[PDB]
């Protein structure tokens, strides 16, 4: 699980010497960006189930044709693993939020999803309405602070671009 | 005879080609440039024989045992001087050849084609020409461009003997 | 008509002063702007497809609840529904550009703010430079030739660490070459 | 070969496009710059032997080795040919000051002469500490204010000392 | 690989002093200037597959030469390595914007590709070409000047570090011809 | 006018000496300080024609009963001259802004101003309330980006100060 | 007293309008020629009192007349008051150096003089030459080429100033005359 | 009345001793600079009568009190006097553009019109409005960069040449305030 932190443990343990003042330094930053991830962290952990509401809702108002024909979620159980697989996401953008790595968000969501998505018939593309109206729905002086706000698009974003 | 007409001439006809734009730009420049080069040697025509005098006393004040070594190449006897300004009126007429032309042209061909040889077989150090041409670069007295013509060629010719 | 206006610090630049330079491409980007015989509101948008009543060719829009784009630029919604007694004026994060009035490529437009940076290998220095000291130490030096100056000639030797002094190098000082020592 | 002209028009044939309005404001204010570039050439033109010497001078002074038996400078020979290599240095890095482009630099003289002074037992560093000598000793005469009607040289300076830093960097 | 740090170090090495003064002033200059870079590699990463697509697409779209029978663009899998290249050029670049010397870039990845890309026989004035709209989209990205993306930062000027990653475009750019 | 130059100067002249390095440090912290300001005073150059609509129109949301009778604001010319001489003020703070001290805007705005006020019976609380009003909205982070926009909010505070 | 500053500012109050983008930016090159015009001021300073009297004793060696019986410099008095004059003189002028505009020279010192000195009996041929003498010292001062002075500067051309200075001192010996 | 020529000459009488290489150095670039003054002070007595015209007709119409009754233009003769006395303003600046000294002008012109405008009951301000819009219009026709007229001259740079035609004007303007 990458993070700060295990990516100089990681280093030095593979370069086999005791951990100099780089690492110190490095692990300093995390020190210094953690307040804005925790905020970000906290205020995601606030209102995940509107934030989740409103993505759906934005998804299904895109796409109407997921509905429409029975090749998508047209049973109000599709749907409802639809509102839950966006509920995995927000929460794997909590645990990197708070890890402040990509890591548990690469290892628990990214990792093999592409056969995932690809072989139960899953368009990307959705997803991806649905996570940029939570990426340009946000404000960052409106709710949450301007360093968090960037963390949380940042993480965001990189759930974008490991998508499609 | 090197000068810039010369020069754009001498490519072209290698190439055997005609005097397309390029060379007759630089010709252009060379007009230009012209009219203050020739204001330079007005000046320098002007005053020579005080620069020569002015010249061949400063070598004469910096190198004094040249004047009291007894030999045929040092300025101990009549003769000795009289080649002497002999010498240093050739280096002020070979620059005002190269200010009237523009190029370097009569100076690498009347005076730098076999300079050493002659330095050598007569034994005379280039530094005391370099003496002369630095108290001509110092009192001709140009001001301006024409200057920085002549201050130019001079010290060119300081560059070639060192 | 619904009249798409483009924000003051979003209008101006290099593009504003080509428009304001040429007659054609600012009728054809405020024609652009402008859409007949509509008065939308900002939640009556609501979906995504085109626009045929235009100048240039069809506009694509998306309509999601607020997050509207137009043309792939986001409209403002603090000041997006006014009432005009015959239309509507709703305001745009940025310019709507035909295919008719196309703009200049990157190598048209760009210039580096800092030059010869293609060409130098430290990006430190070179982005925020220091001022060069005095330098009559080393013109006095560069000046006139070895004989002509006397003791300035040396003028070029900087200064050694003092290991360097040292007998396995033995390097030497100004002060030797000067009749002085 | 390149100059600032010949790499403007050759990039916009790489593209195929002409040249904008604001590409040909670019070249007409390096045209009025010119005439300081003319007076920077001739002035390193001018004073060309006595840089070289001076800067072999606190080359040979501040480094004692070359000049003893064995040294890479050593012989007559050896000091002649170490005094020409200068020499050609200083030659090139008139022409690019003069061409506005690096690239007769490159492809005259320093793309190409590691591998000599690899092949030769020449220590690259003693070369690149009298490029620096003729770096200063150059750019100190650049600056002089005397001869030439005054006036603000800052960015030509810059690129200067870029052209020689250039060939420091190449032979290190 | 050498940051701004290690470059003026290695050049103080051979001068064989100490740091100093003159040096330090350059230094602490990027280092106030440090989160404007941080900013901008930000800026740059979050927009990746974005300036890929849409540079690859425009090199094809420009020239359809590529796409036709016989050129280098012509099969899914051409164009899979074709795209993957164009990402892995932008990912480099990326590290000469963080690291703000091009000796990562140089050592790394522009060594030896003008020869891979004449050994494939890949058209260099099309990679060029490629580079090129890479470079006038992450400038714009860079710059926030995008006509799709307009997000929100505190005001400041960045010319600097737009014309140093411009910089390091025309030096792949000018690398591959 | 009160500016840094001139109050060094002045002092120096009162004292009767050369300018020694005192007044030298002085006037190298006006150039330090100058790119800050200067960038205030081009955005309010900018966009200064809004800042009389909204400044207006909120000095007359606050007060209505200057529209009323007849007293400051009968017809719509004294509305011109209201927003006339906000405009006045504004362009006091664009030369101030310039200057750097309060000198033009104390020497043009601020002397005598009240016994114009009030003698012509015209209510300083209007002007406050336009000027509340401005520093109420101040874009910081996304206009005037931070310091330029803390100059703004200094000169506009003397204002205020200067009338109530 | 204005300086260059609002000087920028008193003409655009002529013309009831804004400071704009093009008086600011050759305020922004005062801003950037700042270091310079401080130095400049620092080497008028710290010379300023040899400067007085070399120039002052230059104007009577130029014109003996003075120091002869019932001229303006016989007394010793009169030769102290006459000290003092050229003191502050110099004083404005090195004010006018850092101000950037003549008004502080104009208002504080220049005007009224020339009915002053003529009012006393005070020779005006001869002050205009000492402003000369003055005028010269000053540019030789500022452009590091004194002979008994030759200071370290980090190098750069003061062409702008100089004139500058010149431009008070020729303000000076025109306004006596 | 003195010229450049007289300037120098009066300067080294001054000095009472003779002309030397440096004073008639700067005289050589005063001659060699000399077609440049002669097409300048053409293009001002080009178009001069257009100048005067746009100055009091700006003059009254950014000052409309001029115009009102009892305004120092209110009757028909009192403007035909205005537009004389713009005329003889630009008249004895064009003067100083060929002497090339202010001699002319400050003896001729300048040293009566403070107390003349005075006893008249001229408004001073007013005027020097006047003479800042005879300033910037005598600028832009020294330019070639008049909206309504753009003569094709033999190109070269002026900057030196409008300063000093700038300064003129500066200094009637400073004089009748
Ligand atoms: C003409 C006046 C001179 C000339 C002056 C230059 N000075 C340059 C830089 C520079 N000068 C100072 C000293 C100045 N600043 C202050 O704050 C104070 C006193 C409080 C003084 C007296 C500083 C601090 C600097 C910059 C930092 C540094 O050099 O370490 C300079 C370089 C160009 C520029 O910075 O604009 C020049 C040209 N130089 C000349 O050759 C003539 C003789
Ligand atoms: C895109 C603008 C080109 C083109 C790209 C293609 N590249 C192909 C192969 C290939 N490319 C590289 C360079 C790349 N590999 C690396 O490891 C790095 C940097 C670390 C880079 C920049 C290599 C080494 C190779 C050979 C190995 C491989 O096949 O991946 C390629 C396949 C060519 C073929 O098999 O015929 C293509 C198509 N496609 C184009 O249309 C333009 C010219
Ligand atoms: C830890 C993280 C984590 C996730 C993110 C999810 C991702 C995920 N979703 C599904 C599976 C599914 N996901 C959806 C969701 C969709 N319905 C639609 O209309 C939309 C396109 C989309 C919601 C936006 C649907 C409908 C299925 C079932 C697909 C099917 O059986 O046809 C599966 C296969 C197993 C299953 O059936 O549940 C997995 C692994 N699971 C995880 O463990
Ligand atoms: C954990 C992270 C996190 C966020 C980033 C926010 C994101 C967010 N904002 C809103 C909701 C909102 N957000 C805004 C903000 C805006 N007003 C505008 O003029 C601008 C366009 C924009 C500020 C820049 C507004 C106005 C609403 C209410 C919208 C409405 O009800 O019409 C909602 C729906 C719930 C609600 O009403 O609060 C959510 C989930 N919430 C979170 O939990
Ligand atoms: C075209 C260019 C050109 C020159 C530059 C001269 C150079 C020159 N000088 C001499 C010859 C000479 N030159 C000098 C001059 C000197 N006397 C001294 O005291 C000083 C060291 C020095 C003047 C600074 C003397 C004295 C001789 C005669 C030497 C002798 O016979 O001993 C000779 C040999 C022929 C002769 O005797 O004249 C030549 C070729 N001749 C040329 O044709
Ligand atoms: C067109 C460009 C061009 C160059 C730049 C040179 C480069 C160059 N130098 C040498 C050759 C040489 N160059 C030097 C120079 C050095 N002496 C030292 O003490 C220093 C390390 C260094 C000067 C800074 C020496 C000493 C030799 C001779 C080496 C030897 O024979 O041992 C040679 C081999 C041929 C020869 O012997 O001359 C070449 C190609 N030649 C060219 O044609
Ligand atoms: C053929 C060769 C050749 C040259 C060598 C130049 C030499 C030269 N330079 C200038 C002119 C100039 N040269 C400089 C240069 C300087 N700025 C400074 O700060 C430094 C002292 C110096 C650079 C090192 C400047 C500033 C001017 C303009 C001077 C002025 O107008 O005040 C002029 C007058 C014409 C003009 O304005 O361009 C000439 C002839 N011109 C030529 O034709
Ligand atoms: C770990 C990740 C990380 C980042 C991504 C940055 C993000 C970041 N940037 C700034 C701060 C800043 N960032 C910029 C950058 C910008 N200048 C512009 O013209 C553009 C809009 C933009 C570059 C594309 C500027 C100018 C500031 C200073 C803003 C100001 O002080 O006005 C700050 C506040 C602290 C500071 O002043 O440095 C932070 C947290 N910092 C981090 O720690
Ligand atoms: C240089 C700066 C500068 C200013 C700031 C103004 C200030 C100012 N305002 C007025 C005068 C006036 N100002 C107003 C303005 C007002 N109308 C109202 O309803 C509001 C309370 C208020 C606008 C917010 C009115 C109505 C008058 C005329 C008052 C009257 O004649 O009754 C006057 C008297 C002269 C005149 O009548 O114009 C002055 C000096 N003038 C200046 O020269
Ligand atoms: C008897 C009447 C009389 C005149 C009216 C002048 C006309 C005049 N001007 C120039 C020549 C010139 N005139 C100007 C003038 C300027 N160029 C600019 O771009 C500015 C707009 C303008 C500022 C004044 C310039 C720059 C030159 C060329 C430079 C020079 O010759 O000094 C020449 C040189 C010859 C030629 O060009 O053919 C002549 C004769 N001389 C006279 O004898
Ligand atoms: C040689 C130089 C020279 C001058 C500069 C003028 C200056 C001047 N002007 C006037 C006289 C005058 N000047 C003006 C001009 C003015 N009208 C206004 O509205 C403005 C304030 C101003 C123009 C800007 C007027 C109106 C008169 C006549 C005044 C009167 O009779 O009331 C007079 C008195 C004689 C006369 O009536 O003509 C003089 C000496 N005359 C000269 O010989
Ligand atoms: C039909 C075949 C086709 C394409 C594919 C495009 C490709 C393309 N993009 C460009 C350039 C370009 N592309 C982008 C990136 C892009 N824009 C954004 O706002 C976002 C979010 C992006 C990624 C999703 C930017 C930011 C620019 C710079 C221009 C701009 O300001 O938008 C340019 C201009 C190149 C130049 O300046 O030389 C081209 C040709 N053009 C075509 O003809
Ligand atoms: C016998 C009656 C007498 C004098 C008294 C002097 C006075 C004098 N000083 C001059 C000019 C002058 N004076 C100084 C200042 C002076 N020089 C220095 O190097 C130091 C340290 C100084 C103060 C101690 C300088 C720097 C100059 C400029 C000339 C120069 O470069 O020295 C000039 C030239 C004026 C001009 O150029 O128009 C004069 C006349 N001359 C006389 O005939
Ligand atoms: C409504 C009341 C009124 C006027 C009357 C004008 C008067 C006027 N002329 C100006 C300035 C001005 N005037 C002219 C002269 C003029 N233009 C020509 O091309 C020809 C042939 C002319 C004489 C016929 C020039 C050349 C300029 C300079 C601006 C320009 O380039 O046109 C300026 C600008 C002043 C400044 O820059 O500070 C003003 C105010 N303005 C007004 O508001």
């Amino acid at each position: 699980m990458k993070s700060v932190i295990t990516t100089t443990i990681s280093a030095a343990d593979a370069a086999g010497r005791f951990p100099s003042s780089s690492d110190l330094e490095s692990i300093q930053g995390n020190i210094q960006r953690a307040s804005a991830r925790l905020e970000a962290a906290e205020k995601l952990s606030g209102n995940h189930e509107a934030v989740v509401k409103e993505a759906g809702d934005a998804c299904f108002a895109k796409y109407s044709y997921l509905k429409n024909s029975g090749e998508a979620g047209d049973s109000q159980e599709k749907i409802n693993k639809c509102y839950r697989d966006v509920d995995h996401y927000m929460r794997l953008i909590n645990y990197s939020l708070v890890v402040g790595g990509t890591g548990p968000l690469d290892e628990w969501g990214i990792a093999g999803s592409r056969e995932v998505y690809r072989t139960l018939n899953l368009p990307g593309s959705a997803y991806i309405a649905s996570f940029t109206f939570t990426r340009d729905r946000l404000c960052v002086p409106r709710d949450m602070s301007s360093q968090a706000g960037v963390e949380f698009v940042a993480a965001l974003d990189y759930v974008i671009n490991s998508l499609s | 005879m090197k000068t810039p007409i010369t020069e754009a001439i001498a490519s072209a006809d290698s190439q055997g080609r005609f005097l397309s734009n390029a060379e007759l730009q630089s010709i252009t420049g060379r007009y230009q440039r012209a009219s203050a080069s020739l204001e330079a040697a007005k000046q320098l025509t002007g005053n020579a024989s005080r620069l020569i005098t002015g010249a061949a006393q400063a070598v004469y004040t910096k190198f004094p045992f040249v004047t009291q070594m007894p030999g045929p190449t040092y300025a101990s006897n009549a003769i000795g001087k009289a080649k002497c300004a002999r010498d240093i009126g050739y280096y002020l007429r070979m620059t005002t050849y190269c200010l009237v032309v523009g190029a370097t042209g009569p100076m690498d061909e009347y005076l730098v084609a076999g300079l050493e040889e002659i330095n050598r077989s007569f034994e005379l150090s280039p530094s005391w020409y370099i003496a002369a041409l630095e108290n001509i670069k110092n009192d001709h007295g140009l001001s301006g461009q024409a200057a920085n013509e002549a201050n130019t060629y001079l010290d060119y010719a300081i560059n070639v003997l060192s | 008509c619904t009249v798409f206006a483009p924000t003051n610090g979003a209008l101006s630049g290099e593009r504003y002063d080509e428009l304001l330079a040429d007659p054609v491409a600012a009728r054809n980007v405020v024609l652009r702007h402008i859409l007949p015989d509509q008065v939308l509101t900002s939640k009556a948008i609501k979906g995504c497809s085109f626009w045929d009543s235009l100048p240039g060719g069809p506009l694509p829009y998306e309509g999601i609840g607020p997050v509207v784009k137009i043309a792939g630029v986001r409209l403002l919604n603090e000041s997006s529904d006014d009432e005009c007694d015959n239309g509507t004026i709703h305001v745009i994060d940025g310019i709507i550009s035909t295919p008719l009035a196309k703009p200049t490529p990157f190598a048209g437009v760009f210039e580096p703010s800092v030059p010869m940076l293609e060409s130098r290998d430290d990006i430190a220095t070179a982005v925020y430079p220091p001022v060069t000291p005095d330098v009559r130490r080393a013109f006095g030096a560069a000046s006139a030739p070895s004989t002509v100056g006397g003791r300035k000639a040396m003028g070029l030797i900087k200064q050694l660490p003092f290991w360097m002094y040292g007998p396995p190098f033995n390097a030497s000082k100004q002060e030797d070459f000067e009749p002085i020592s | 070969m390149l100059d600032a002209f010949a790499k403007v028009v050759a990039q916009a044939d790489a593209r195929g496009e002409f040249l904008s309005n604001k590409q040909l404001n670019s070249l007409e204010t390096m045209i009025g710059e010119g005439n300081k570039r003319l007076d920077i050439v001739n002035k390193i033109n001018s004073n060309a032997s006595t840089i070289v010497t001076n800067s072999a001078r606190a080359l040979f002074a501040e480094q004692p080795q070359l000049i003893q038996p064995g040294g890479n400078a050593y012989t007559s020979r050896r000091m002649a040919a170490c005094l020409r290599d200068m020499e050609i240095v200083l030659r090139y890095v008139s022409y690019a000051m003069t061409a506005g482009d690096s690239s007769v630099l490159d492809d005259r003289c320093l793309n190409g002469l590691r591998e000599t002074y690899q092949a030769l037992g020449t220590p690259g560093t003693s070369v690149a500490v009298a490029i620096q000598k003729m770096k200063e000793a150059s750019i100190a005469l650049a600056n002089d204010l005397n001869g030439v009607p005054l006036g603000d040289c800052s960015s030509l300076n810059s690129e200067l000392a870029v052209y020689f830093d250039r060939a420091a960097a190449a032979v290190v | 690989m050498l940051d701004a740090f290690s470059r003026v170090v290695v050049n103080s090495d051979s001068k064989a002093a100490y740091v100093g003064g003159s040096d330090l002033q350059s230094l602490k200059t990027f280092i106030s200037d440090g989160n404007k870079r941080l900013d901008a590699v930000n800026c740059i990463v979050s927009n990746a597959s974005c300036i890929v697509s849409d540079a690859i697409s425009g090199m094809i779209c420009e020239n359809p030469g590529l796409i036709a029978p016989g050129g280098n663009c012509y099969t899914n899998r051409r164009m899979a390595a074709c795209l993957r290249d164009g990402e892995i050029i932008l990912r480099y670049v990326s590290y000469a914007l963080l690291a703000g010397d091009s000796s990562v870039l140089d050592d790394r990845c522009l060594n030896g590709l003008k020869e891979t890309y004449i050994a494939l026989g890949v058209p260099t004035a099309s990679t060029s070409r490629a580079v090129s709209i890479m470079k006038a989209a992450s400038t714009a990205f860079i710059m926030n000047t995008a006509s799709g993306r307009k997000i929100e930062i505190a005001a400041g000027d960045c010319q600097a570090l737009q014309s140093e990653a411009a910089a390091y475009f025309d030096k792949v750019g000018s690398a591959v011809d």
